């Protein structure tokens, strides 16, 4: 009220560690139960697939050539596997970068292009667009 | 050989004074240009620094303009007086009050009329408070060394009740805080003291003794 | 206060000056164009 | 000019009422860019200010009438304590400064 | 009026870290379309 | 100037007043030295300034052209905005329609009364050379005072004369400075309340207040600030006001136009500017404290004096709007003012109105009603009610007798010698 | 409409949105049966500052046409992932998220930043484990300033209310 700054409570837990490692630990302790639901992709996820298939997808882009330092550039609209990306690129380090596909021309692509400068492009064929 | 140049620019000088060739305002070419107008004219005399250090009279911060009008003609035996005491008024502090208060925007209007009575326009810094609009009311026992300071204590009290009846201030003190600055178009010489800016605004640094 | 300098003795001239010519600096003075009106509201 | 603060006891010549005025700190010509004939008169102007004002003919504003001049007269203190302590309280209050009971 | 506190604000720190950024500001201008000049350079060397 | 409260239809056309070097301006020092009387009226308009050149916007519709024709000591302007004017009404004619030549009688009675005329009209003519000749002073400069007389100083003169006419100067300036605007307004809804029970509607139309807008030049518009009228203006708003306020009146314009006359000359009697007078305080609340609430008996006496004088240019100038052969050739040959305003009601409005002016003047005389103190007394303003509604329910019944009332009240109006 | 019937069955005890794809919902959600929506409980809108303050008619109005018994709204700017404070529909005021200080600063300093008075307008600084004090540029990866205190530089200008309300603002242009 008196002076401008703002504070929250400090009481709950801050975690600290990697990303697979709380997916490897979440994985180990409710492995068959489900973790995410997409009806129109026919995903149904536990756990056990979310650490399986994302440290696979890891190796995947290990061996489709993408190293710790670089970059990956994502236009897919709403997928599961835009998330799996997350953890994957999380995994070997790799900076993932989303962008919205709503507005998208060759332009703006190219813009994309020369300021990520990706090793990897994420990308459709036919995409939905408003 | 800087001496006889020097006298060769005086003796130019007052040559181009009596033939009308002589740009007072050379000094000032970085400076907005004030109102040509009928009543303005306080604004492009140009004013000794020491005078202005003279008249320091500050009103509420919640001040944005003070307008003084009178008519260029007075038809009425008093209307003389009064029209007197709001020139006076208009000449002497209003550039001071711009001076030091500098969110104030000052302005004087001679408008052409016989009418007897001049009046003075406070604004606040609320748009939506209406404006108080003060008469000049000489006391035909008081003459024009008096009257205008007694003008000047009903200004600074017009002002300072117009800001102590605003609508939250919390908004007027933000409106505040970014208002542009208003007395740009003064023109001060700095006599003995224009060597650095630091004593440009010398005005500014105030000695507070026992804290 | 004698000066050592020609620009520190211009500023001692004016000091001088605003101290015993200081009708100069009174407001009627700066103000000898109106005394009147306007210099345009004349005749000819 | 000026590297230490120091107090005065002026003295308004025209209405006779003494005033106090001080001197701050500002700071030295940029010894990077130098220039001898700044930096060396500034120094001896300098031990000049600080002994009570000597050369300099003093400017600054009555406050009791209110106008610039330059018609101070500058008091070591032992001449303003010979002025002040010989006074009746009711004229401290019209020749000095604010309180200085 | 002027006075500072004792435990005073910074201005040297403060003043590298924004000059600084103008600096970054401007190499972010400059790098627009980067990729395709640096393209035509070696066009116009092979040419020449 | 000679037609106040009279208007018309009317399109705006853009006039550029003068050519000026930015440098060296001798149009705006001159002008700005004696068009003082409506300064704001020159600060309103608008300035179009092209390289090295200077122009204002003009309204030629608006009162402003008449201003200039009042105000301004220069010759070779006011010459070129009469002449333009001449000229473009002359070119409107042909655009225009056809007049509408009410009465043959109108005319011939109109006719029969124009030519003892002259007589006074040299006398007036040659009280404008005298007025001239004297018309460079301390207050006043012109070019060449001694320049012959011509048909674009008339004006002026008549000013001159009307200002040297009042004992006190400059009465238009104090009587404006007393006299509010919305006062006369609300003062001219007490003068209907009380003279026509639940006639004449309520208030003037968004046209006709829009053209008031255009009728009259506006004050300063600072902050606390109210509107003023000189007394020539305050006569227009007077008379402009009875033609559309009346709510039950039918289509003639004789009887309608009778009230505008009516208010008109009402406006021109001191007792009831004294009446209605005010200060500018009184009105705003600004100062509660006034030694006079009512305007010095002085200043109204001259101000009457202004209106009265120069009755024979004011029916001639008029009588050549008539019709429009009859402006063809007087326009250059007889004293007349071009203007924009009597422009559209040429044929029949003009020529009726020329006669209801005779037949308010004839109660105006033969009532003695200058000097009455008290104006709304309740037995005058009947028996005006009466006197207005009789003349008005004659002419459409029979028009002989109206041409009579005309013509003899004619011969009592302007007097002979 | 194919995104309500889908919700419906899914089961879903709560979801996250936007106000402005909410208001997709709002139009068709008038057409089905109210009991429908028996398995929402409570609803999330994230709000980016610039926003400000979505309208607590509107949560009344989200919360009546679909029987929520609570609607949450996160705000903060889109370094903090969209949340620094929250409200919910029945609690009006804006408690922090914890683990985060929000303070409104001078210009003068880095570390040493004086707070301001409450309603002055000066730079912003947030300090969090979930606030990122990197951006990437045409020029590659960047950093603005995280100092000795901890706090972290947003480059953005606020107004702080007295009742913690945050006011994100353009810089400063005088
Ligand atoms: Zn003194």
């Amino acid at each position: 009220k008196d002076y401008s700054v703002a504070s929250g409570s400090v009481d709950t837990p801050v975690l600290d560690q990697l990303v697979g490692y709380y997916v490897n630990i979440q994985s180990r302790k409710m492995y068959y139960k489900d973790f995410l639901r997409i009806e129109h992709q026919a995903v149904r996820w536990a756990f056990a697939d979310i650490r399986k298939n994302s440290e696979a997808l890891a190796h995947g882009l290990l061996q489709t050539g993408l190293r710790p330092g670089q970059r990956v550039l994502a236009i897919q609209p709403c997928n599961c596997e835009t998330f799996v990306l997350q953890l994957a690129c999380a995994k070997i380090g790799a900076l993932l970068a989303v962008v919205p596909h709503h507005n998208i021309s060759a332009d703006k692509l190219r813009f994309y292009l020369n300021e990520f400068q990706p090793h990897h492009l994420i990308a459709r064929e036919w995409i939905v667009v408003p | 050989s800087e001496r006889e140049a020097a006298q060769y620019k005086f003796i130019r000088r007052w040559e181009l004074q009596m033939r009308d060739e002589w740009d007072q305002l050379e000094p000032f070419k970085g400076l907005p240009k004030p109102k040509r107008q009928f009543g303005n004219e306080a604004a492009e005399v140009i004013w000794p620094y020491a005078l202005l250090l003279e008249r320091v009279v500050k009103v509420h911060p919640f001040t944005k303009s003070i307008y003084v009008y009178y008519a260029q003609r007075q038809s009425t035996a008093r209307g003389k007086l009064a029209a007197e005491i709001a020139r006076s008024f208009a000449r002497e502090f209003l550039i001071p009050i711009t001076f030091h208060n500098s969110q104030v925007y000052t302005e004087a209007e001679m408008l052409l009329e016989y009418s007897e009575t001049p009046w003075v326009v406070l604004h606040s810094l609320d748009n939506g408070q209406k404006p108080r609009i003060l008469p000049v009311a000489p006391v035909e026992g008081t003459p024009a060394h008096t009257a205008v300071e007694q003008l000047l204590a009903e200004v600074v009290q017009g002002c300072e009740a117009l800001g102590a009846s605003v609508a939250d201030p919390v908004t007027a003190t933000r409106v505040l805080n970014e208002r542009p600055l208003q007395n740009q178009y003064v023109r001060v010489d700095y006599q003995w003291f224009g060597d650095t800016p630091d004593e440009r605004a010398s005005h500014l640094v105030r000695w507070e003794f026992e804290p | 206060e004698i000066p050592k300098t020609p620009r520190e003795y211009e500023k001692l001239l004016e000091r001088q000056r605003y101290d015993e010519e200081r009708w100069k600096y009174t407001i009627e003075y700066l103000f000898r164009k109106y005394e009147d009106g306007p210099p345009e509201l004349l005749d000819r | 000019s000026s590297r230490f603060f120091q107090k005065y006891f002026i003295r308004c010549g025209n209405c006779q009422t003494i005033q106090r005025y001080a001197k701050g700190y500002k700071p030295i010509p940029n010894p990077i860019l130098f220039d001898s004939d700044a930096h060396c008169r500034s120094y001896h102007r300098e031990r000049r200010d600080c002994t009570g004002l000597t050369g300099t003919l003093v400017t600054c504003r009555c406050d009791k009438c209110a106008r610039v001049h330059s018609h101070w007269t500058v008091m070591d203190f032992q001449e303003f304590l010979d002025a002040k302590l010989v006074m009746t309280p009711e004229e401290r209050t019209a020749l000095l400064w604010p309180g200085a009971g | 009026n002027y006075d500072e506190p004792f435990f005073f604000a910074d201005f040297e720190e403060s003043k590298a870290i924004r000059d600084y950024r103008s600096r970054w500001i401007n190499v972010n201008r400059s790098l627009v379309g980067m990729t395709k000049r640096m393209k035509e350079a070696e066009e116009e060397a092979r040419y020449m | 100037a000679i037609r106040y409260c009279g208007e018309l239809t009317l399109n705006a056309q853009l006039v550029l007043f003068l050519l000026y070097h930015c440098a060296q301006t001798q149009r705006g020092p001159l002008k700005e030295g004696e068009m003082p009387i409506c300064p704001g009226l020159c600060g309103e308009l608008a300035a179009v300034p092209f390289r090295v050149f200077l122009g204002t916007l003009p309204t030629l519709a608006v009162e402003e052209r008449f201003l200039r024709q009042l105000q301004p000591v220069f010759a070779w302007y006011s010459s070129r905005k009469r002449v333009k004017e001449q000229a473009n009404e002359f070119i409107e004619i042909d655009l225009a329609s056809c007049d509408a030549e009410l009465l043959l009688r109108y005319s011939h009675i109109y006719y029969v009364r124009r030519q003892l005329f002259d007589e006074l009209i040299e006398r007036q003519m040659t009280l404008l050379d005298s007025g001239k000749a004297p018309k460079m002073a301390e207050p006043s400069l012109l070019q060449c005072l001694a320049g012959c007389n011509m048909t674009i100083a008339d004006r002026l003169q008549l000013e001159i004369r009307q200002l040297g006419a009042a004992k006190r100067a400059a009465s238009v300036p104090g009587r404006r400075e007393l006299d509010p605007v919305a006062r006369l307004e609300v003062y001219d809804y007490a003068c209907m309340m009380r003279l026509v029970e639940e006639d004449a509607g309520a208030v003037g139309d968004a046209e006709m207040k829009a053209r008031a807008y255009l009728p009259r030049e506006v004050i300063e518009s600072k902050l606390g600030h109210l509107t003023q009228l000189l007394l020539g203006s305050d006569a227009r708003a007077a008379l402009d006001k009875k033609d559309v306020k009346l709510l039950n009146r039918m289509i003639p314009p004789d009887y309608t136009r009778v009230g505008c006359v009516e208010k008109l000359r009402p406006f021109d009697v001191t007792a009831y500017f004294r009446f209605y007078g005010e200060r500018i305080n009184n009105v705003k609340v600004e100062n509660y404290f006034k030694r006079a609430l009512w305007g010095h008996v002085y200043r109204r006496f001259a101000t009457t004096p202004s209106f009265l004088s120069g009755v024979s240019t004011y029916w001639a100038r008029h009588s050549g709007l008539d019709a429009s052969f009859t402006t063809t050739t007087m326009p250059q040959e007889v004293a007349v003012a071009v203007c924009d305003q009597q422009i559209q009601f040429p044929a029949i409005k003009f020529r009726a109105q020329y006669v209801y002016t005779s037949p308010e003047t004839a109660r105006q005389l033969w009532r003695t009603d200058a000097a009455v103190p008290l104006m709304r007394l309740f037995p005058l303003m009947g028996s005006r009610t009466a006197e207005d509604l009789a003349a008005g329910v004659l002419t459409d019944a029979f028009w002989m007798h109206l041409g009579l009332s005309e013509e003899e009240n004619l011969l009592q109006d302007s007097l002979l010698l | 409409i194919n995104g309500i019937e889908k919700l419906c069955v899914e089961e879903v005890v709560g979801m996250l949105g936007k106000k402005s794809d909410f208001d997709l919902l709002l139009r068709h959600a008038g057409n089905f049966d109210a009991d429908q929506y028996e398995h929402l409980k409570w609803v999330v809108l994230f709000e980016d500052a610039s926003e400000p303050t979505v309208g607590d008619e509107y949560l009344q109005k989200l919360a009546k046409e679909l029987g929520l018994e609570d609607v949450f709204v996160f705000r903060g700017p889109l370094e903090s992932a969209y949340m620094v404070m929250w409200r919910s529909l029945k609690r009006a005021r804006w408690e922090m998220v914890p683990h985060v200080e929000a303070k409104v600063v001078g210009d003068r300093g880095t570390a040493d930043a004086r707070i301001l008075a409450a309603n002055t307008r000066g730079n912003l600084k947030l300090k969090g484990p979930h606030i990122s004090a990197g951006y990437y540029n045409n020029a590659g990866l960047l950093t603005e300033l995280v100092d000795e205190r901890g706090f972290c530089s947003t480059s953005r200008e606020a107004v702080m209310d007295e009742r913690g309300q945050l006011t994100l603002h353009g810089t400063q242009l005088y």
